[PDB]
């Protein structure tokens, strides 16, 4: 994504695709290495009633 | 007959109950008391049997079993142990202050009782276990044992009959659980008064292993009148397998909180609007009625409106008689505080035995002072709920009976409320 357009024009003629739209090599568009911290949700069996384990 | 109550006083059992009267000796054979004892002695205990299993005497301890049937599990051949009746004396029951009136204002129909029960039982001698709070109503029923001892009508041929027969009391230590029959037997032994596992009944083993029978101050007292009286007499009152008359101490938010006498099956409504001067702020003023003392659950004013006051009626009424013991509460009540205070009584006084009630009972009162401030999610009502059901039925004796049934009728009857109590905890406190 720092090539020059000769040369990206070169290497989309001699791929015959259009290889900036895909490129395999990532950058800042990929998810942020740091995250908000969770919720996670519970389960079915997370309840104070009607929940005997035998049932 | 369809229609019951207003009981007329020559019909009363318990003549003297106000101490309007001398509760002694002299007192008691003027109104009745110790009249052909040895008439009833010298009739074998089959007689007595008879005349108590015709009269429909259920157990006024509170739970209703027939007393002539109960007491006819004794009607056996000895096997070398002496023979035991035991009057269960403790009423440590919220409510329930009757047998404190029968044995410091009418002792002498208890020793009466304690002798022809004795008879119909083949009893050695009656173990009193009286309560230990109730000191003076201890040191009274002694004075009038003296009485009756010195007269000849206990002890060493008893009432001229040939038959021996010994009246002990027993003080109590401040225990509300050794009011339970076993655990009472416990507390005679000189233990722990912890609930022993039936069977055996104490008809088996009792108290010392011997043959027992406990029996309630009510139950005891009444004896000699329906000897006297008949067993036709006795059940000529209240409705068939609720027969007789029955103490009832209305207390709590009414106009003149009492103890009276009355027929077995009288509505509710006219008891308080009759003996007790009526509900404070008028019968519409009413917001539940704990009918039996505070094991039985709750009833709304909409239930106390056409219920009557013995067994079967309370029983179909998803409640219990119990020891017929009216406590009334008003729109003014806090409910939930109530419930709560009466699940607080209940682990104060539990004996801490087995799982179920030893641990929880505690978490119910702390879910339960959870659910006076609101400090709770509704999620946790129908969990309470479960809660009662794994305490209701595995216990070793009721009292986890008596914990659990409370706060299922104060949820039965109140879930809203309670829900909206937590739901303004959550918007004034989030
Ligand atoms: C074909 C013959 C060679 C022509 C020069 C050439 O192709 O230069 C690469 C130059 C850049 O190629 P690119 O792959 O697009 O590089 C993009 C990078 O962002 C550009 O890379 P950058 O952004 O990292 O820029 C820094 C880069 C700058 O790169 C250069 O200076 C390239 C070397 C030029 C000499 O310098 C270096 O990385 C230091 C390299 C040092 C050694 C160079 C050795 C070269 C051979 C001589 C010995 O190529 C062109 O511009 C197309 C070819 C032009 C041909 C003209 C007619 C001949
Ligand atoms: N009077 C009071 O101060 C208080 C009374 N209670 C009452 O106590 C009751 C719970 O007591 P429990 O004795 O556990 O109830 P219940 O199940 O046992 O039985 C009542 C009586 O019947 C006898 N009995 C029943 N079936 C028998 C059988 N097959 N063979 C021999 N005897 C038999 C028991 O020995 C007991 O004396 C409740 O209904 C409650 O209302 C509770 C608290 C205080
Ligand atoms: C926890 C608990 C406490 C009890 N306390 C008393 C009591 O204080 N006085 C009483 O007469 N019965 C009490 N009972 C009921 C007795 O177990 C028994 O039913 C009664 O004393 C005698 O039975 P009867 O009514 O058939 O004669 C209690 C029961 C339980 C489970
Ligand atoms: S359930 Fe409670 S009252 Fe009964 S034996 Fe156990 S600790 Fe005692």
């Amino acid at each position: 994504a720092s090539a020059t357009r000769l040369i990206q024009g070169l290497r989309n003629w001699a791929s015959g695709r259009d290889l900036q739209a895909k490129l395999q090599l990532r950058y800042q568009e990929i998810s942020k290495r740091t995250q908000p911290p969770p919720k996670l949700p519970v389960g079915p069996s997370h309840r104070l009633s009607n929940n005997y384990y035998c049932a | 007959k369809t229609s019951f109550g207003s009981l007329k006083d020559e019909d009363r059992i318990f003549t003297n109950l106000y101490g309007r009267h001398d509760w002694r000796l002299k007192g008691a054979q003027s109104r009745g008391d110790w009249y052909k004892t040895k008439e009833i002695l010298l009739k074998g205990p089959d007689w007595i049997l008879g005349e108590v299993k015709t009269s429909g005497l259920r157990g006024r301890g509170g739970a209703g079993f027939p007393t002539g049937l109960k007491w006819s599990f004794m009607n056996k051949p000895s096997d070398g142990r002496p023979k035991y009746l035991v009057v269960n004396a403790d009423e440590g029951e919220p409510g329930t202050c009757k047998d404190r009136e029968i044995i410091r204002h009418d002792p002498h129909k208890l020793v009466e009782g304690c002798l022809v029960g004795g008879r119909a039982m083949g009893a050695r001698a009656a173990y009193i276990y009286i309560r230990g709070e109730f000191y003076n109503e201890a040191s009274n029923l002694q004075v009038a044992i003296r009485e009756a001892y010195e007269a000849g009508l206990i002890g060493k041929n008893a009432c001229g009959s040939g038959y021996d027969f010994d009246v002990f009391v027993v003080r109590g230590a401040g225990a509300y659980i050794c009011g339970e029959e076993t655990a009472l037997i416990e507390s005679i032994e000189g233990k722990q008064g912890k609930p022993r596992l039936k069977p055996p009944f104490p008809a088996d083993v009792g108290v010392f292993g011997c043959p027992t029978t406990v029996a309630n101050v009510e139950t005891v007292a009444v004896s000699p009148t329906i000897c006297r009286r008949g067993g036709a007499w006795f059940a000529s009152f209240g409705r068939e397998r609720n027969s007789g008359t029955k103490l009832f101490n209305i207390s709590g938010h009414v106009n003149n909180p009492c103890t009276v006498e009355e027929e077995m099956s009288v509505p509710l409504k006219e008891l308080i609007e009759k003996h007790a001067g009526g509900v404070t702020g008028g019968w519409d003023n009413l917001l539940a009625v704990i009918p039996g003392g505070s094991s039985t659950p709750l009833i709304p004013k909409s239930v106390c409106e056409t219920v009557l006051m013995d067994f079967d009626a309370l029983i179909q009424a998803q409640t219990g008689l119990g020891t017929a013991a009216v406590i009334v509460m008003d729109r003014s009540t806090d409910i939930v505080k109530a419930i709560a205070r009466l699940i607080e009584f209940y682990k104060h006084e539990s004996c801490g035995q087995c799982t179920p009630c030893r641990e929880g009972v505690d978490w119910m009162n702390k879910v339960m002072a959870r659910f006076v401030r609101g400090d709770a999610r509704p999620a946790e009502i129908d969990s309470l709920w479960e809660i009662s059901k794994q305490i209701e039925g595995h216990t070793i004796c009721a009292l986890g009976d008596g914990a659990a049934w409370p706060v299922q009728g104060l949820i039965r009857h109140f879930r809203p409320e309670l829900e909206e109590r937590m739901q303004r905890f959550a918007q004034q406190h989030q």
